[PDB]
């Protein structure tokens, strides 16, 4: 099929500041290309068509570019509005595709996370489950990694992980790991640990328990 | 007023079948094109196949041969999709889309319709505390956990307490329920003097539990 | 208004290539396809092809395939058709049109571009020479005269006659154009008006021959 | 690849007439025909698509229906401007057109008459004019004479296509002279017979 590539999945810019995302066709599509705008739990929204014309209602903010297979829609004077994500889609030939998108993200000074581990409950321990959490908070850029150790042994495959969305006020991003173990295994074992990696760690920071 | 009229969230258990609405005002029908367009976790737009309601021509795409069948009812201005032989990787938002003029793109979409795929029926979640550690700032939360469906709301004090709350996005589990996390980072000397309740209200079960999360 | 204006009439010798333009206004060109029907002369319309501005596809009468080439330019909302290797039976009218449907069986070829005569010969272009046709004098003193233009002598077709400028459109008949034995086209444009208009109102006709870019404003007077 | 014919070839009604025309398609073709009209001179214009839609701007006597292989279109009340060729198609295929004529009360033609003009004589062309205008039917006999003498052989004629506003018809003859033939002679007549008229009308001039 013909491929629309965004590379970057995510994009860092500023209010005010002049941004501009990317889609490569694998084949010549003319200028069969738009582009669509999304935010959380809306419908995708059309900005740019033919690859440069603005479908009615879209400020000159929005302008777009290309002819073959590299094309560009450019934002200049970022708005609040704007942090969303970005679709290309071609309509050359069947079937009908689209890119991956590229979320446009505000940029800010890093920040390690802050680090915390909780227990299981008593109360969840009497059910026959034991959920051990981790938790990082306020944290930028937001790739991190968290690696669980039990009794020094890492753990796989044994836990779930949840991020948010970049905070209005902070621009951070807070994430909450939740290891899951049996009350057979977890009453087993005597140290629990959490090792976080991140950008704007020296070393990676671990925080545990002893269970008692 | 152009409107693509779409139903609301749909549950279906495996191996099943369900038949999604469409429903087109403001606009002739039968000169425009309509899609379905398939998006996991708020991720990727994919392309399952377009009909003509005017001729009744369907173009699929080749991955949803089989799975998916689309039909437009000129008489209601609806068109609708058939998902047959369902299964965990189809639960998706779908949405439809018109054509905006005959060689391509699409100036207006449905809502979009929830489906969610599973073998498990409502039940209520089970909230526990995610107590704070033995100045600075602390943490504390709440665990709800094996819920199902979605979604929960969980405020802090009857939302008196909002600044630093951190409620996480669902998981799901390989039980087919829903577990999620609420945290709040505190100043260390409100423990013990301030008292902190989540709240966690699933209306799919009529459950309403508030826990006080203690050090 | 939705319109497609065509380039003006042409004449090209056979074995030449000829392209034929189209500039639409009134509607996003990008959005429909555009088709071109050619008309020889008396005959019926006969399909060439079509052309996706967004795409840039186009397809085909198996007819034509070897031999038309179309394309657009979309940053002028333009359409062209380029018919080579032309022949005697190549002459013709050629038509612009969009297809409104969007529908994928279905079209509705609107709206039509004006068309734009085609003409396959070896002759050179030649301006008309435009002559006076004046009232007879006699006539009836309360009735009604007539007085026209002669444009006469020119290749190839079309000639356009207006009078004063488009001012005078009742009562006027240009009639059709006739071949003379030397190649030479040759036509009239007369137009009936009353008896005492004849000495108080003057009466310009506007002959304009594109082919040769000639324009003569001929005023008819006894 | 498919076949589309049409019935009647040619037709004359009368304004006000309900007249409807049909159209044949080799195969199975639903309702996917279309009716295009084209008067002489212009490009086409839709007029009824998808077998009965009407296209918007068009007047409402205009009708269509027929599905499958067999259609018909329809003019409920003739108009005078409704004369044209109305082809009907689908896809790439055009039927071969049927052409509307309109049959009207007879009427006699204004003839006139205009000598050469003084600059073609520079050329050494004498370009004779003689204008039938506004006449009904369509037949009509043109001699000319010379100095009393039949002449033949030297004239060109040409008739407009049927009025759009009073369906009459308007002819344009001429004799061509070289100008050495025209100075011999001085008594130029172009004579009009017509149904319209009484008896034949000659309109003459001198010099
Ligand atoms: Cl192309
Ligand atoms: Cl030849
Ligand atoms: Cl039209
Ligand atoms: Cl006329
Ligand atoms: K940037
Ligand atoms: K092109
Ligand atoms: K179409
Ligand atoms: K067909
Ligand atoms: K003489």
């Amino acid at each position: 099929d013909i491929v629309m590539t965004q590379s970057h999945k995510s994009m860092s810019t500023s209010i005010g500041d002049r941004v501009s995302i990317t889609c490569k066709a694998s084949q010549d599509v003319s200028i069969a290309v738009a582009w669509y705008q999304q935010n959380p739990g809306q419908s995708p929204k059309l900005l740019i068509f033919s690859a440069s014309y603005r479908y009615t209602g879209v400020p000159d903010r929005f302008t777009g570019s290309g002819s073959g297979t590299d094309f560009t829609i450019t934002i200049t004077s970022v708005q609040a509005e704007d942090l969303a994500v970005y679709y290309c889609q071609q309509h050359h030939s069947n079937p009908l595709t689209f890119g991956a998108g590229t979320k446009l993200e505000l940029k800010r000074t890093v920040a390690a996370p802050s680090v915390f581990i909780f227990p299981p409950s008593d109360e969840q321990l009497k059910s026959g489950t034991a959920s051990v959490v981790c938790l990082l908070n306020n944290f930028y850029p937001r790739e991190a990694k968290v690696q669980w150790k039990v009794d020094n042994a890492l753990q796989s495959g044994n836990s779930q992980e949840s991020v948010t969305e970049q905070d209005s006020k902070d621009s951070t991003y807070s994430l909450s790991s939740t290891l899951t173990l049996s009350k057979a295994d977890y009453e087993k074992h005597k140290v629990y640990a959490c090792e976080v990696t991140h950008q704007g760690l020296s070393s990676p920071v671990t925080k545990s328990f002893n269970r008692g | 007023q152009v409107q693509l009229q779409q139903s609301g969230a749909e549950l279906a258990r495996p191996g099943a079948s369900v038949k999604l609405p469409c429903k087109a005002s403001g606009y002739t029908f039968t000169n425009y094109g309509l899609i379905w367009v398939k998006q996991r976790s708020g991720q990727g737009l994919e392309w399952i196949g377009e009909i003509y309601p005017r001729s009744g021509n369907t173009y699929y795409n080749e991955k949803f041969k089989g799975k998916a069948t689309l039909t437009a009812d000129k008489s209601s201005s609806t068109a609708y999709m058939e998902l047959r032989s369902l299964a965990s990787e189809d639960s998706a938002v779908y949405f439809c889309a018109k054509k905006f003029m005959p060689t391509g793109f699409f100036d207006y979409w449905g809502q979009g319709t929830t489906l969610t795929v599973s073998s498990a029926s409502t039940k209520g979640p089970s909230v526990f505390p995610l107590a704070p550690s033995s100045g600075g700032t602390a943490a504390l939360g709440c665990l709800v956990k094996d819920y199902f469906p979605e979604p929960v709301t969980v405020s802090w004090n009857s939302g008196a307490l909002t600044s630093g709350v951190h409620t996480f996005p669902a998981v799901l589990q390989s039980s087919g329920l829903y577990s999620l996390s609420s945290v709040v980072t505190v100043p260390s000397s409100s423990l013990g003097t301030q008292t902190y309740i989540c709240n966690v209200n699933h209306k799919p079960s009529n459950t309403k539990v508030d826990k006080r999360v203690e050090p």
